[PDB]
């Protein structure tokens, strides 16, 4: 596309500048434009597709719900019917946001989950496939709401499964993705009690792994053990 | 909302 | 353009919507196709066409500046070349930011100024002229440097000029009127003691006319009377 | 920076 004249080396590069510039846009276009270069990426680089897009649908996400609210009070008993123009400015946000859902589940299987063959790639990508598959369930109401659903589940299984095959249970990319599979259980699946299973178990088996790291690994996992107990007591 | 990573 | 198709009052309702939903980009898009339908703006309506541009070119203006930082960096003694990319991506959101701009000033050319009559349209309008010719200059080098800036400075002085006629002292639009002309000194035309005796003048005989004002007319001035004394302490 | 308005 637009980027398929730049150097690999430029984008990423330009995607490093423009996380530090907060241009989340600015950064996921790099970055498709990385990936469409065809090569794997390292682990650096997936984290930055990770946090380009995940701050660009971020947004839109915090975008679409207070507008759905706003639709939501609109279409209250007693209320003044105000027009089309809440429910289409909702629908306009809603479609912007499954095209960039769509645009990195496209990625993801044109062609960096084929090409994954290491635990920690092939678990990364998986669990941004249940990620965006599960914000393209926060908005779904249609015929395929169900199917959308079940991919988002079936992707965080696989990478479950990969996860508690190859990965200590402290591994930042495990925590991550039982956390947010967690969050699909309470806030997608309607399964409050997996939700919680799911997050104790998994806080408590990096626990008992944490003595086996030097100071620095004890960092991003105790961040994101502490989300899962953040987590848990919101939950009970 | 929940957290999520 | 896109917005052709869409009434005026679902333009200025979507805007509305936009604004609660942070979404600065669309709701400055409502808004300048509300302004190409050709009617004026009423006072609430200027509120958020300005609120929409000042927003949008504020973040450009933000990562224009990190980008900046990392290029002069970039070029210091001992630094090592790291190619064109920073000059690039910088070159890039200045390109983008440039366009807004554009795109505002042609919005107050075509036709918000010529049609505006009552000192509390011609002064914001004029007001807004220079505040975008103001950061056109932030980031201009070449032959017409010079003139961006007598652009901002004449639209300010025009603006300044009805304000003083036709305003109270305690006016919001004066107000900030003097406080941005004062920025403009300071920060633009290396005009410091202008800056300050500007924002010093307009404070005291604000602080005067207070005692004529409702509690509420007594909100925004104030509000505004303290960023000018900021802007004092920051100057002094 | 300063502030504006
Ligand atoms: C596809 O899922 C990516 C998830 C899995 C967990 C974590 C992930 C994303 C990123 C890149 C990382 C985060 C850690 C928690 C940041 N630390 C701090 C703030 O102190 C947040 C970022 O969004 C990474 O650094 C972390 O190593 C891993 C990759
Ligand atoms: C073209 O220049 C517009 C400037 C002139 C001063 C002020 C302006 C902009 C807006 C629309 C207004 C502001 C006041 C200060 C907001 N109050 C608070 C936060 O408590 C900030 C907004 O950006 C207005 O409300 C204020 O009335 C006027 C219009
Ligand atoms: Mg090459
Ligand atoms: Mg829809
Ligand atoms: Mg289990
Ligand atoms: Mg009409
Ligand atoms: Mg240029
Ligand atoms: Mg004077």
């Amino acid at each position: 596309g637009a980027m398929g004249s730049m150097e690999r080396a430029s984008l990423i590069q330009k995607a490093k500048l423009a996380e530090q510039a907060e241009r989340y846009e600015d950064m996921a276009a790099f970055m498709k434009g990385a990936v469409e270069k065809g090569e794997e990426l390292s682990c650096e680089e997936r984290n930055l597709l990770s946090v380009a897009y995940k701050n660009v649908v971020g947004g839109q996400r915090a975008a679409w719900r207070v507008l759905s609210s706003i639709e939501q009070k609109s279409n209250e008993e007693g209320s003044e019917e105000k027009g089309p123009e809440v429910r289409e400015y909702r629908e306009k946000v809603e479609t912007e946001l499954q095209g960039v859902c769509d645009t990195v589940l496209g990625l993801l299987d044109s062609h960096l989950i084929k090409e994954a063959g290491d635990a920690e790639s092939r678990v990364f990508y998986l669990k941004m496939k249940g990620d965006y598959y599960r914000y393209l369930a926060e908005v779904a109401t249609g015929d395929d709401k169900k199917r959308i659903i079940d991919s988002a589940r079936s992707a965080y299984q696989e990478a479950m499964d990969i996860s508690k095959k190859e990965m200590p249970p402290t591994n930042p990319i495990r925590l991550g993705l039982a956390l947010n599979f967690s969050v699909f259980h309470y806030e997608i699946a309607n399964s409050p009690e997996e939700a919680i299973s799911l997050a104790k178990t998994t806080f408590d088996e990096a626990m008992a792994d944490l003595h086996t790291l030097s100071e620095d690994s004890y960092k991003d996992s105790t961040l994101i053990m502490q989300l899962l107990r953040d987590n848990l007591t919101l939950w009970t | 909302f929940p957290a999520t990573v």
